[PDB]
């Protein structure tokens, strides 16, 4: 049934499993939910942050996603980018 | 390692970000809970030796297996360096408790422990079972109001226990 | 050896300068204050030896230990040794005190002390509180607040003098530390 | 006079300088007896040094040397013969070097006294001859004889896992002992009291691991214990 | 990173042990610095490039040299000058990351490691950039308890330059 | 190594006694010492380099013979390590400030440096002279008042200047 | 580690064989030309810091994403540490140009160096990018006649370009 | 390590159990036949250095092809470890005599050398037939008659026949 | 270390002699008390804990200094220290009864035992009656005949004791 009690967090429950199963005000590690954003240092279109920018990998590993007991780890082998481009031309000269 | 003041400094300078008064606020309403989080951790510590004898005393009435001749708690070596492994997690996740996340929980214990029990042998189920009787002396020790002044702490109940959590699913 | 004019003048020749009026300010108030200084001296040395039999039995009646066949102070030859171990500190600060300087118990007291002590097997946490008794008691003398005995001075204030000689206790404690 | 083979280096973290001026948390804690210590922090040299050579598992009140701990506190041995010691010890040799071949040992031993990782596989090859000729004692002398050892920890110094975390990385490498423990997949069959090599997460009738959903009422437990004065 | 927290956790994680209050009272002197240390980290975000385009402006001013010698080491042309923004700004910005977190661990990470072979190689001088915090340090225009918290950050920046 | 609160419970300890009340008292009176305490350790710590620096240059101002060539000053590596030794003493005199009895100068840094420097060939007295000017290049730094309140902290700059001359007086 | 004349020598005992004479004519061709090898690699080494701070300058104008927030050289020690692996690619290459053959380049600059960025994130095609700038600023510096006899040296330039190509393709 | 001892109560401590009357009787029975299996091995010892110097000769007149130039045993160090390899392998084979178990022939000698010996490029086969030569001329000194009174050995001289033969399989 | 066989050669050697054959006999004598000779030594080793706790227990009740605050046992690292020590005497007296010379009890335990209890502070006159205790202790507990074959054995206890005198004057 539902969670109830105070006590439910070590006997029954363990965790939910989206943002929006958590406890009001907290992330569904448990910990304070933070605005997410902040103020862009330095606008500019050559130097500065921008859409072009690479990902630092130290973004995957504050927030965990880079262990697989994790909730947010991804596994790279069954998505769709690990499929064979049909448009190139050795591709579908070998199969067919 | 990283506390929770430090994450979101790591998710906004990989961003080149300052913090906008919205996040700022947001820090300082985890400071308002700091004397709470330290009342969790010492009452754990505190008590650090009955829960780890007590859910070991439990775990072995119900698998009475592990501590049969062949098991793999059979010897008092063997007996020792069990209790010692459920001493280690429980303090992996006190210092998890006070740092406000769980980064020096994952890689200085549980980074290659679902490995190392599959090279020696040992349950790996069956230790997630002593991480969950400690899970809940641990609780019922944290919802306990001994020596503590009146006031509402159960976000921090929810979240000792997803430490918890998060230990145990990465074993099995 | 350096008195608190020498302790001026060996400053000065290290930047071969000479001692001009800026720096005669703490020695004119050192002057001004003399009678003060020799009034300070005076009640530590007329009751020196009640001082240090004071202070070694007060020592004694809160270690008893000590007194114990393997004490430090079992034979009569090493309480007698004690009794002027302890009498040779309280001279060597009056000197201190008199000089305005401490570079007489620093170079003819506390050098080599706490070698001297551990090849001996004196215990130093006892010998502190032995000098430490003492720095209650020259406290309670410079300013005349002690409880059986009051002495005949002019009105006025002597805290920086109680609080000079509280000083010269300290580097004694913190030299077999 | 058969020297040791060549073998080839690799890429590793310690070969290469940090610049870290100022370090941090994941500086790993120098334990030295040249600073000096008292009573009480010659223990803390005594204890780091059996959670390297040792595991955390191993430092039980029948596995640690009395005598060898003794001789350190007196300025007899220094902490390069303390960490000779541990490992020429009789309970070094009955619960890691009996359990393990020549090949899984030497690479306890380099990640546990070298505080590095092995270069290669032939590294592991190259100096299992030396244990198998010339025995513990003569593998320890010529492995604490190098100038890795000579350089990094000197003989005063107790070894840690050189540069095991990137500066500005949270999750570094692996630890030695949870990457290397007692014994392997070989002497793990039944030659260590084992059974059935694995287990399936334990069933239940009462689930004990519920996840909560968007409407259930603990999610609003706060104010629940306590409410404002009454103005 | 030197949190007070993470300095904790380390010392007790040194000797295999639990937390005790030797560790917890270390994680409460943070919060009761965190008042102060946190209003200095909004009002120094606020007026963010009110100070950085008035410490590079104070650099060009005592290093005149700066704007008309040429080569690319120089703020002499456009992108020298966008260049040279950029770096006052990252000055201020790890400070306030180290005023959010208490203690020096963001500016030894992402600024001071490695900033000896930087400002030796692209021909740097360590003086520009002294005066620029110097800058900042006299026109923050915060004062108390809470001026006396960023100035310690300052004041980090630049030892760690001379 | 000691602070001033262990070496009270380390005498204490050696005659079996409870620490009395006046004992207790005189503790608390060094506990609200304890802010202009943490003043004149900030106060240091911030200009440290800059303490260094000038009392070099002023001693190579007024001892040419030490930076002449010959001098033990003279090359790169040997005045590389005079800035070196000079951060070394002035870093353990600040530990033994937030400490309170200078237990933490003695060991690891003054003991066997008359020693050292004695087999070298460094001169001892030159190198006290170094001493004394950072000596007074920081308490005159510590009896300024900017930046805090205005009261009286005149009996922690006596004992700042006291290690000092405990480490220039322990080379010569 | 081998130059080139012992790598003849390892091929010519695995045959059990004496040396040929064209094999020992061929031998004397490499004395020959032995100042003008000689020459190139003092040509490189002392350019060898404007060698990289220039490829590098290079590097962050061609490719700006490098240098944004986020980018993989944008700290100080990132940034530290890109200058530092071009040293180290230019110093075995200056070392396998002596020697005749890439076996010390090989050996302990290159092995396991493509897994060790793949394991950082570095992308290793950039690094190739680098690589490729360092080539054409040594083999343009090596072709420089000032301070030479004039004569032809292209041979010797078409085996030290090999060298930066070996290690532009064993790093991505 | 374990011996024929050790062997049966390590295994009878993985049921729990007492040792039965037929195991006693069954281990009194080795110390009966104990002076005959000290002859054994005094019989292998003393002769030790011909095993090897004899079996290797003779290995190298069969197999020419292991010391022409290219083969495996020719140079000085690849031959002198080829027969240092012998004297190992006769060493742990009678360490496995007077335990009486082939338990320290297989963890400290046979345990993961298939695979070095792969790694190594060494032809594990003819590793195997240096093994058999050694195996024949130490079960001829075994079945010596000289310096002892005559009995029946024979059970124990299939037992030393058996030790090198699991030797020689576990190679390969 | 020597026993009472190599000690004999070892005076040969010097002289480059062989062994008499009055040397011959007087060694083969003391095989034949080599069964009265393990017995003594496994009366020693099976009371080896009560041996030392009852005249530890003993020592402090007549000087009860040594425990006493202060006192040079009191602490509970002190005092661990002190019962460490009363079975390193004990250890190295069966020792030296195995061999039959105090060569190894007078080497490695011995020499030197004196300067370290001086330079520590320990008082060794007190060790000397905690050695005198162990002697009364051991030498009546190898005097009865409870197990053993009633023989004579008197030969040897006064052997026995005569290496408790040994160590009991030369730590003072
Ligand atoms: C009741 C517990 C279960 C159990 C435990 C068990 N574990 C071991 C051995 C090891 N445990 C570890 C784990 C860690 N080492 C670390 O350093 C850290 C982080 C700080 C962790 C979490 C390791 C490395 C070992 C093996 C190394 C060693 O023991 O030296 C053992 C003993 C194995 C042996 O036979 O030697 C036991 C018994 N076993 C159970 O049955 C319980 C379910
Ligand atoms: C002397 C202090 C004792 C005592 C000693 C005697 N023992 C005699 C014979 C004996 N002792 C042993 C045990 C010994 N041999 C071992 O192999 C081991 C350990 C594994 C031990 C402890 C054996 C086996 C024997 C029998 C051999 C023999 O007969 O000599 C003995 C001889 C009898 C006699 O002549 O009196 C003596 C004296 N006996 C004592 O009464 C005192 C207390
Ligand atoms: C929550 C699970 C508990 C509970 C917690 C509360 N504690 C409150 C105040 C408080 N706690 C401490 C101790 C803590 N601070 C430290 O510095 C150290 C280490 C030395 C520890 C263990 C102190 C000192 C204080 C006083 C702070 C104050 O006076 O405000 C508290 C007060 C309410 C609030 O701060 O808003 C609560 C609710 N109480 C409970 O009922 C549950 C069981
Ligand atoms: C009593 C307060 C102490 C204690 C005192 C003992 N001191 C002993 C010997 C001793 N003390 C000194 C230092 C003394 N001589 C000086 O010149 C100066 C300063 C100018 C001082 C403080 C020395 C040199 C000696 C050596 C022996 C001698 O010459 O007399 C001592 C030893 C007596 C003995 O061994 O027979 C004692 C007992 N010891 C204590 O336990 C309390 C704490
Ligand atoms: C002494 C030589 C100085 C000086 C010291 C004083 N500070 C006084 C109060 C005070 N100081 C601080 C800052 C300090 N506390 C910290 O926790 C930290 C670091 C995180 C620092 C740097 C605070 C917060 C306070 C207020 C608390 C209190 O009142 O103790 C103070 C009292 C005023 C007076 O009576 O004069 C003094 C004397 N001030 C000086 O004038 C000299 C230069
Ligand atoms: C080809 C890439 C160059 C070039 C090379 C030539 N160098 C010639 C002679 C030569 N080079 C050196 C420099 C070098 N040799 C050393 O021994 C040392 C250091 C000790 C260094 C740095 C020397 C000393 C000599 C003198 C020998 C001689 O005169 O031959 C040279 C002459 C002919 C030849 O050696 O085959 C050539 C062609 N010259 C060029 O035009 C390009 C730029
Ligand atoms: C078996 C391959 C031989 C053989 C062996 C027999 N030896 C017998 C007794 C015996 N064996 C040894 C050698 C060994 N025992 C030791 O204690 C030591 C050194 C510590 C060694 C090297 C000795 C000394 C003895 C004498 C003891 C005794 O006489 O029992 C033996 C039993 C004797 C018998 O049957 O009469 C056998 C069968 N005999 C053979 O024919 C093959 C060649
Ligand atoms: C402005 C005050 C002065 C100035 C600036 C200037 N800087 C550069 C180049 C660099 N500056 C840095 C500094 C940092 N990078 C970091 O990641 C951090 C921490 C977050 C710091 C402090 C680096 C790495 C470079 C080189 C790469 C880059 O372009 O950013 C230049 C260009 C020099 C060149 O050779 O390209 C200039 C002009 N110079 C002045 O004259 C002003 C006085
Ligand atoms: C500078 C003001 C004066 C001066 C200094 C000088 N010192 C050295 C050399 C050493 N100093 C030390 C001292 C320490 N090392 C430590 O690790 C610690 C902490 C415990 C201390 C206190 C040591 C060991 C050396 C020798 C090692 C070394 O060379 O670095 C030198 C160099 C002497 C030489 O010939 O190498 C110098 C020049 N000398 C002066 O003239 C100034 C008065
Ligand atoms: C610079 C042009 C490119 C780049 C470089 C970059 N590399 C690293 C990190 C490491 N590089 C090594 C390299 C070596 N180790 C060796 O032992 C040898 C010789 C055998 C080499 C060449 C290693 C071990 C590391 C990791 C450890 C460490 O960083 O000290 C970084 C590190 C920072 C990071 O988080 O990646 C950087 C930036 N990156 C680029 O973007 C350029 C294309
Ligand atoms: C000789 C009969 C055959 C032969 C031998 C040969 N062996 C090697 C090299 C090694 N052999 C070992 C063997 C062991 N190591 C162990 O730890 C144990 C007990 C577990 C054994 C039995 C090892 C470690 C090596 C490598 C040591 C080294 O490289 O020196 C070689 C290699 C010589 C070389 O330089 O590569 C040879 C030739 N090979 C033959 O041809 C004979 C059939
Ligand atoms: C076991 C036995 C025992 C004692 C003997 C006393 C010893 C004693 N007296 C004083 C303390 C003092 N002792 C004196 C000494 C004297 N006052 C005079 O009038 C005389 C001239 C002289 C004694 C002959 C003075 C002046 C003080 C301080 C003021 C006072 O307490 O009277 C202290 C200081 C407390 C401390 O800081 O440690 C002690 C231990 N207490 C004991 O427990």
């Amino acid at each position: 049934d539902k969670a109830r009690s105070r006590s439910d967090w070590g006997n029954r429950n363990v965790l939910p499993a989206s943002e929006g199963d958590a406890v009001l005000g907290r992330t569904a590690k448990g910990a304070v939910a933070v605005p997410e954003f902040g103020i862009p240092q330095l606008d500019d279109p050559v130097l500065g942050f921008g859409p072009d920018s690479m990902v630092d990998p130290r973004i995957a590993e504050a927030d965990g996603a880079v262990w697989r007991w994790d909730a947010g780890f991804v596994d790279e082998s069954m998505t769709l980018a690990s499929c064979a481009d049909i448009s190139d031309e050795a591709v579908a000269d070998e199969a067919f | 390692m990283l506390d929770a003041f430090a994450k979101v400094v790591a998710q906004a300078d990989a961003r080149g970000e300052f913090l906008s008064n919205t996040q700022i606020d947001a820090l300082s309403k985890m400071v308002k809970e700091g004397n709470q989080r330290l009342d969790i951790v010492n009452k754990v510590t505190s008590n650090a030796s009955a829960i780890v004898t007590n859910s070991a005393r439990a775990l072995f009435a119900e698998q009475p297996q592990l501590i049969q001749p062949g098991g793999n708690a059979y010897t008092s070596r063997r007996m020792a360096a069990c209790l010692r492994d459920m001493e280690i997690v429980l303090r992996y996740v006190s210092y998890a408790m006070i740092a406000g996340d769980s980064s020096v929980l994952d890689d200085r214990c549980l980074n290659g422990l679902r490995e190392t029990y599959q090279a020696l042998g040992t349950p790996g189920s069956s230790v997630a079972v002593a991480i969950q009787k400690m899970k809940d002396a641990s609780v019922a020790l944290a919802n306990d109001t001994t020596g503590t002044p009146i006031g509402d702490c159960s976000s921090l109940v929810a979240e000792l226990a997803g430490y918890f959590d998060r230990a145990a699913v990465s074993v099995v | 050896m350096l008195d608190a004019f020498s302790r001026v003048v060996v400053n000065s020749d290290a930047k071969a300068a000479y001692v001009g009026g800026s720096d005669l300010q703490a020695l004119k108030s050192f002057i001004a204050d003399g009678n003060k200084r020799l009034d300070a001296v005076n009640s530590i040395v007329s009751n020196a030896s009640c001082m240090v039999s004071d202070a070694v039995s007060g020592m004694i009646c809160e270690n008893p230990g000590l007194i114990s066949p393997g004490g430090n102070c079992y034979t009569n030859r090493r309480m007698a040794a004690c009794l002027r171990d302890g009498e040779i500190i309280l001279r060597y600060v009056s000197y201190a005190l008199l000089a305005g300087d401490a570079s007489v118990l620093e170079d003819r007291c506390l050098n080599g002390l706490k070698e001297t002590y551990i090849a001996l097997g004196v215990p130093t946490n006892s010998s502190i509180r032995a000098v430490s008794i003492m720095k209650a008691q020259a406290v309670a003398f410079i300013t005349n607040t002690a409880t059986e005995r009051k002495m005949s001075f002019a009105a006025g204030d002597c805290t920086s003098l109680a609080s000079e000689v509280a000083s010269y206790f300290d580097r004694v404690g913190a030299a077999i530390s | 006079s058969i020297p040791i083979l060549k073998y080839s280096l690799s890429t590793q973290n310690q070969r290469v300088e940090s610049f870290e001026v100022n370090p941090g948390d994941e500086q790993y804690r120098i334990y030295s007896t040249d600073s000096l210590p008292s009573s009480s922090e010659v223990d803390q040299i005594i204890w780091a040094a059996y959670r390297q050579i040792f595991s955390e598992h191993q430092i039980l009140k029948s596995t640690k040397q009395p005598f060898l701990e003794s001789q350190l506190r007196f300025n007899q041995i220094s902490i390069k013969d303390f960490i000779k010691g541990l490992v020429l010890s009789a309970p070094f040799r009955d619960l890691n070097y009996n359990v393990n071949n020549n090949y899984r040992f030497v690479e306890i031993c380099v990640q546990r006294v070298l505080g590095r990782d092995i270069y290669n596989e032939r590294e592991k090859i190259a100096w299992s001859i030396i244990i198998a000729t010339q025995g513990l004692e003569g593998f320890i002398d010529t492995l604490l004889n190098t100038q890795e050892y000579l350089s990094n920890f000197g003989d005063s110094i107790v070894p840690f896992q050189r540069r095991r975390i990137i500066p500005q990385r949270s999750k570094g490498e692996m630890p030695f002992n949870l990457k290397t423990p007692r014994y392997g997949i070989e002497f793990r069959s039944k030659l260590a009291a084992t059974q059935f090599s694995w287990a399936s997460p334990i069933r239940r009738f009462r689930p004990q691991e519920q996840q909560p959903k968007a409407g259930d009422p603990a999610l609003f437990l706060n104010m629940v214990q306590e409410m404002g004065p009454g103005l | 990173m030197k949190t007070p927290i993470t300095e904790a956790i380390a010392t007790a994680d040194n000797q295999g042990r639990f937390l005790s209050n030797t560790e917890l009272q270390a994680v409460n002197g943070r919060y009761q610095r965190a008042t102060a240390s946190l209003t200095a980290a909004k009002a120094l975000t606020g007026s963010a490039q009110r100070l950085i385009t008035g410490a590079a402006q104070a650099v060009y001013n005592k290093f005149p040299y700066t704007t008309q010698m040429p080569g690319p080491a120089y703020a002499s042309s456009a992108i020298g000058k966008a260049k040279c923004a950029r770096d006052i700004g990252y000055y201020l910005r790890m400070v306030t990351y180290c005023l959010v977190v208490g203690g020096t661990g963001p500016m030894d990470e992402y600024l001071v490691a490695g900033l000896e072979e930087i400002n030796r190689s692209f021909d740097l001088s360590p003086s520009w950039y002294i005066e620029a915090l110097q800058y900042i340090k006299n026109s923050h225009g915060l004062s108390g308890q809470v001026a006396n918290e960023a100035n310690a950050y300052i004041d980090y920046a630049i030892n760690t330059l001379s």
